[PDB]
């Protein structure tokens, strides 16, 4: 039910498999096949992603106003590429 | 042209209610197929609107042309009338595409070529959000 | 009423959702689904307050308000090694890089 997504610079990120699967890159990478290393994603950046799987869980089929994903500048430029990456 | 309004003649009470964060462009397609902008709403605001029935609209950021859904769908269609609700909402952007609009946002087209990311990524920038495209998408889709 | 939530120990992040109305205690055994400690070994925080077992969320100051999808509330978490709990420790995030001169 819960896999890890861990960042270049080590910090283990434990979410939902269902939450994970919204990015196609790691629905592959999981076929420790419940563990997956992101060597160039950083922290700051994974985890942002994983608020994304959240968020987008949360608010898809909703009815109820959906509030915007806030992405601060200075993580704009990696969070792209990361996301470019995972499609997602 | 597959996507158009038909010309009913047949009045139909609308209220276009922006429960959006942006500046929403509605945009009627007239009978030829045409987007057709009216008047923008501010975040948060409503305005009381005479369509006819048979008639479709999309709605957009007016500033960056960035999909907005209404009803949790892509086009209204005014149904028989009591006001019909459009509520006009954000969509579930994939975070690629929100990451586009919030560097689209911080950066002059001209310099998109000095950020180091990848060649396709510069293109994806480039490629802005634009209707007649959207509409030529589903178009393809009928 | 959902909350979401970050729980965080050292390198260590949980991300769920639970009920307001749910308690301290009942986060514990969702922790210990996961982290295969049980809860008389966890000390859940928030900021530096200790949160008490038989508290809601809601009580601790979790709430629609604060504990949003895409943008969680944090729990600290300790573990106890045998005898007494360490100190609560957050190994905080990577910094991002300075911001490119074209994105001012």
């Amino acid at each position: 039910m819960y896999v890890k997504l861990i960042s270049s610079d080590g910090h283990e990120f434990i979410v939902k498999r269902e939450h994970a699967l919204t990015s196609g890159t790691i629905k592959a990478m999981l076929s420790e096949t419940n563990e997956v290393n992101f060597r160039e994603i950083p922290s700051h950046v994974l985890s942002k992603v994983c608020m994304y799987f959240t968020y987008k869980v949360r608010y898809t089929n909703s009815s109820t106003e959906i509030p915007e994903f806030p992405i601060a500048p200075e993580i704009a430029l990696e969070l792209l590429m990361a996301a470019n990456f995972l499609d997602c | 042209p597959v996507l158009r309004s038909v010309n009913s003649r047949e009045p139909s009470q609308v209220i276009f209610c922006n429960r959006s964060p942006r500046v929403v462009l509605p945009v009627w397609l007239n009978f030829d197929g045409e987007p057709q902008p009216y008047p923008t709403l501010p975040p948060g605001t409503g305005r009381r609107i005479h369509s006819y029935r048979g008639h479709l609209w999309l709605f957009r950021d007016a500033g960056t042309h960035d999909g907005l859904l209404v009803n949790q769908t892509e086009l209204f269609v005014p149904s028989l009338n009591q006001p019909i609700f459009a509520n006009i909402t954000l969509p579930v952007y994939t975070l690629k595409e929100r990451c586009l609009q919030v560097v689209r946002s911080l950066v002059k087209p001209e310099n998109y070529r000095r950020l180091d990311i990848v060649r396709s990524l510069y293109e994806d920038l480039e490629d802005h959000p634009n209707v007649q495209k959207d509409l030529e998408r589903l178009t393809q889709e009928r | 009423m959902d909350v979401f939530l970050m729980i965080r120990r050292h390198k260590t992040t949980i991300f769920t959702d639970a009920k307001e109305s749910s308690t301290v205690f009942e986060l514990k055994r969702i922790v210990e689904g996961i982290l295969k400690r049980p809860p008389d070994e966890q000390r859940l925080y928030k900021d530096d307050q200790l949160l008490d077992d038989g508290k809601t969320l809601g009580e601790c100051g979790f709430t629609s308000q604060t504990a949003r999808p895409q943008a969680p509330a944090t729990v600290g978490l300790a573990f106890r090694a045998d005898d007494t709990f360490e100190a609560l420790c957050i190994e905080p995030f990577s910094s991002p890089p300075e911001l490119p001169d074209v994105m001012k």
